[PDB]
């Protein structure tokens, strides 16, 4: 089966946009380098703004202090790659799919980064998966 | 009219007026004098590229030796062979960098050590199989070092980073993150044997505040990075900022423990504080009003992720702080945003940097070239 | 302040003292010749600039005279308007206005002058170089084709 | 161009350069000129730069015999003006020839370097053998007039003393320090000892005292007026190991006597002479130590036969040597902790073991 989460708020026009614009691929800062435990070292680029308003660990490693050359790729690990891209996905459109049996590596990412509420639709999937 | 005549000084600053690909491509093939002109070299930057030599390192070694700085950027390609020959072919090196080079081995900084002992800045990316051997290799072998930069080097114990501590007197500059295995032992060893430390990190690291008062001995310490560290009490900050007069850059963010007398203490003896991170800190508006009311000095303050900031804290930190320019009310939630629009309306040289601001700043600069 | 310049053709330029000490060379020279007592002003000879390009000089130095001199930053193209409205010349014009920037060391337009011939070299073939700067290819077939692919990683 | 009508002008005129005759924008200009159209038609300059170093070793070497031989007062005349003439005349010409400082002079990635830079190098064969080791015993000479000796000279030490600093090794403030400060250091120490001794001799140590806090200020100011800052901790140490230290033994006798008299300001200075060397003050401290507890003894005995059926006279007596040398601990002995330790263990040392109790 499949199993999906969706929300709205305050930014229902700005993430749209922004989604929007990450799909054109014009204005990037943040490159995202995610591999796991054989996986190819999947490229991602995304914005700074939508990764630190929808999780605060983002944020904190994206206060590094100086940010003159404006591209800064961070390199993340221990995450499967689609994990981290569902993860960017719900980030940019407050919305989230995943099956059956990925439910507990996106919870495992979202614990790993606070994002309350699809930890808590993740705890709800596992719970209603009993 | 003839540009042949011009000195080939000004020449070769035309040249570098351009870019890469426009000299390569088109000034190189005018003519055999700008052929040669652009063809001469020093510094070079191979940053990524599309990852497309391996060889080609081997070739530009033994083609040149005059190279001041090198570039390994991301550098997916080669393998531990290149560095190596180009290490031997290169003594009179001063800065290497090579960033998420997570396929060489510590045989290539162990040759790098061996056969350039003129290195001051090494910025060492991700880089896994980074054993201490080669890192007291270069610690013993570069002493001559004065920027060191190891992020997220998982595989680095306390071992190598003493011998680093040891020679390399005149290390200016250090970074580390995420880099566990590294304890208060390496700290203190760094803040006891090089007084000529400027810039200082150890973010993630398993450092506590035994490690982190020992910097008091540094009264050359300009920015510090503590961020997600272990457990540091407001005392331990108290005695950095009250030591460490030439502080500028102070970064205490996801440290749950400092509380607002602790910011008030550090906004009242920082008299060269310029710089306070204080995201997710779990504070209040009187760390704000302190900042405003007693710091004369500080320009940019973020206090992002802080539950309990209201309207009223930075209503008084904008009216009170002369010195501020960049204000980080990041997820504020208690923060009205028509209080944060009417600020920025009626304050001047102040960049409130919200969510929705710093969106809309995007915005508009992407609407420069707008869509739908 | 005063300070008489006498160019390479026979023409005598009167200009502020500190306008000439944008120049380098200029203000070199006099702390070097006039520290002490001057003497009735003695006119100080340019030989390698003549009349128009030093006046072209004086001009922009003229309305550069404000600027604050902060070396080795990042390349852009702010180019300011009034630069580029006075480098609206020929070729002639604007290689002597190089050779002058270089002869007196006046760094702000050499970075002018050089970034404006780097932005006619951007955006061009090697042919329409050679047709707007009156270059002859002296590379044969064989050279080119060695040159061209010696920087095949672009 | 040409050679044998140019060059000879541009000879001629670092020539003139090299001698205060004034000339004007004209002839700068003309050398200028000259060297610009030279370096113009990537290498050429090299030709120009050895003839300009042909011409400074010539000169140098040929303005030496003017120099050799000198009496040890005339020699700084000589060198102080000469350095100074030199210097004007070097910085010039690296102004005439800056555009050859700029452009053949980069490309060297060897021995050719520079031209003030060369200038200073080639000055190196008129000091480092000839003048050096005389012209520093010149210095060392008016220096060692620390007696009524005159004043003007200043300028002679101190202009020796700059060419010595800018003949810090500029080649691929060792100069000033290995010819000069070595020499002056030893020569110091030694008039120094000879003075101190010969005082300490036919004097009384209190006003040793005076003379060589005196001396200590001296040399502090002389090394402030005409001598690189460099040579102020050093001969600091110097002088006070041979003023203070060297001597430290009739320091503690004197230290005693003083204990056993009331010239406070003495003992004052002497804790003020004896800090200034590493951990010499224990001697002092115990010998004040044990001085109050026989004073205090002696205070009480001198009380208590049949009088310590009076417990206020008792406490008074205690009290009144405590304030006494409280005070004196104070006022003379900085508040020293080794001091008021003293004090409070010989205090703790006659309160009660006394003839109150035995």
């Amino acid at each position: 089966r499949t199993f999906s989460y969706t929300l709205e708020d305050h930014t229902k026009q700005a993430f749209g946009i922004m989604n929007e614009l990450r799909l054109s691929q014009q204005l990037c800062d943040v490159t995202l380098q995610v591999k796991y435990q054989d996986a190819p070292a999947a490229q991602f680029m995304a914005h700074k703004v939508a990764l630190a308003s929808s999780s605060p660990v983002f944020k904190a490693m994206f206060t590094n202090g100086l940010r003159e050359q404006g591209m800064e790729v961070v390199s993340i690990e221990g995450i499967h790659p689609k994990v981290m891209e569902r993860l960017i996905e719900f980030a940019y459109t407050a919305s989230i799919s995943m099956g059956e049996k990925c439910v507990l590596h996106v919870m495992n990412g979202a614990v790993m980064y606070q994002i309350d509420s699809v930890v808590r639709a993740c705890s709800d999937f596992l719970v209603q998966q009993l | 009219p003839d540009i042949n005549q011009l000195p080939p000084s000004i020449l070769l600053k035309i040249f570098s007026n351009l870019s890469l690909d426009e000299r390569c491509l088109s000034a190189s093939l005018v003519c055999k004098y700008w052929r040669d002109l652009c063809l001469d070299f020093k510094q070079l930057d191979l940053s990524s590229r599309q990852q497309v030599t391996d060889e080609l390192l081997e070739k530009i070694a033994s083609r040149s030796q005059n190279i001041i700085e090198i570039n390994i950027s991301d550098c997916r390609s080669m393998s531990d062979n290149g560095v190596c020959v180009l290490a031997f072919k290169c003594p009179g090196l001063l800065r290497y960098t090579a960033y998420r080079c997570k396929q060489l081995s510590d045989t290539s900084i162990i040759a790098v050590a061996s056969h350039c002992p003129l290195l001051q800045k090494v910025h060492v990316g991700n880089q896994d199989k980074l054993t201490d051997e080669g890192l007291k290799q270069l610690g013993s072998k570069c002493r001559e070092l004065k920027d060191i930069h190891f992020g997220q080097c998982y595989k680095i114990s306390d071992e190598g980073m003493i011998v680093i501590a040891k020679g390399c007197l005149k290390l200016q500059r250090i970074y580390m993150q995420e880099n566990k295995l590294v304890t208060d032992q390496s700290v203190k060893a760094f803040a006891e044997h090089c007084p000529e430390l400027q810039y200082v990190g150890f973010m993630g690291c398993s450092v506590t505040s035994k490690g982190v008062i020992h910097l008091t001995k540094l009264r050359n310490l300009s920015s510090l990075d503590l961020r997600h560290i272990t457990e540091l009490d407001n005392e331990t900050v108290m005695e950095i900022v009250k030591r460490c007069k030439n502080l500028s850059s102070l970064n205490l963010c996801l440290n749950w423990i400092i509380n607002d007398r602790c910011v008030e203490v550090i906004a009242k003896e920082g008299q060269n504080l310029k710089e306070l991170y204080l995201v997710s800190c779990k504070i209040t508006d009187y760390a704000l009003i302190a900042i405003g009311r007693y710091s004369m000095t500080i320009e940019t303050v973020d206090v992002g992720w802080c539950k309990e900031i209201t309207d009223q804290g930075a209503t008084l930190i904008a009216q009170s702080s002369k010195s501020l320019r960049y204000l980080g009310l990041m997820r504020c939630d208690k923060v009205n945003e028509v209080t944060v629009e009417q600020l920025v309306q009626q304050y001047p040289h102040i960049t409130f940097s919200t969510v929705l601001q710093d969106c809309k700043r995007t915005l508009e600069r992407a609407y420069q070239m707008g869509w739908t | 302040p005063s300070i008489k310049l006498q160019s390479s053709d026979g023409e005598i330029f009167e200009v502020d003292v500190e306008i000439a000490k944008q120049s380098v060379t200029i203000k070199t020279m006099l702390e070097d010749l006039g520290m002490d007592d001057e003497g009735d002003d003695d006119p100080v000879p340019l030989p390698n600039v003549n009349a128009a390009i030093l006046k072209k000089v004086i001009q922009w130095c003229t309305h550069h005279k404000d600027d604050p001199p902060p070396n080795k930053e990042k390349r852009t193209d702010d180019i300011p308007v009034w630069d580029q409205e006075f480098l609206k010349v020929d070729q002639g014009t604007l290689f002597e206005l190089i050779l002058a920037a270089n002869y007196l060391d006046i760094k702000g337009l050499l970075d002018v002058t050089c970034k404006t011939v780097a932005n006619m070299i951007k955006g061009k073939t090697p042919e329409e170089i050679r047709k707007t700067f009156n270059i002859k290819n002296d590379f044969t077939e064989e050279e080119e084709a060695q040159v061209r692919k010696e920087n095949q990683w672009c | 161009i040409g050679l044998d009508q140019i060059w000879d002008d541009l000879r001629a005129g670092i020539q003139q350069v090299y001698t205060r005759q004034s000339m004007a924008k004209s002839r700068y200009m003309e050398l200028y000129t000259h060297v610009y159209n030279y370096c113009t038609s990537q290498f050429v300059g090299l030709e120009l730069y050895k003839r300009l170093k042909e011409f400074l070793k010539n000169y140098l070497t040929n303005l030496l015999k003017d120099g050799e031989d000198l009496m040890d007062e005339s020699v700084l005349k000589f060198y102080t003006q000469q350095w100074e003439d030199y210097r004007f005349s070097s910085k010039v010409l690296n102004g005439i020839c800056a555009y050859l400082n700029r452009h053949w002079v980069r490309r060297e990635c060897k021995g050719i370097y520079e031209i003030y830079s060369l200038a200073l190098v080639t000055w190196r064969d008129c000091l480092f053998r000839p003048l050096n080791k005389q012209v520093t015993n010149a210095v060392l000479k008016l220096i060692e007039k620390e007696r009524n000796g005159e004043t003007i000279n200043t300028r002679l030490i101190s202009g020796v003393v700059q060419s010595y600093v800018e003949l810090g090794l500029n080649e691929d403030l060792t100069v000033y320090k290995e010819s000069f400060e070595s020499q002056f250091l030893a020569d110091t120490e030694r008039f120094y000892t000879r003075e101190s001794t010969e005082f300490l001799q036919q004097n009384p140590v209190t006003e040793y005292m005076k003379k060589a806090e005196a001396r200590l200020l001296e040399e502090q100011r002389r090394v402030q007026v005409y001598l690189h800052e460099s040579t102020q901790d050093e001969l600091a140490r110097k002088c006070e190991q041979v003023l203070i230290e060297k001597h430290l033994e009739i320091f503690h006798t004197e230290f005693q006597n003083l204990l056993d008299a009331d010239k406070n300001e003495d003992l004052g200075r002497m804790y003020n002479l004896v800090s200034r060397i590493q951990d010499g003050l224990g001697e002092l401290k115990k010998l004040l130590e044990t001085h109050i507890h026989n004073q205090g003894l002696a205070a009480i005995e001198k009380c208590g036969e049949a009088a310590l059926n009076d417990p206020k006279m008792y406490v008074q007596t205690v009290l009144d040597v405590h304030k006494k040398y409280n005070a004196l601990v104070m006022s003379a002995f900085n508040n020293d902790a080794g001091f008021v330790a003293a004090l409070d263990k010989a205090c703790g040392r006659f309160i009660n073991n006394n003839a109150v109790t035995k």
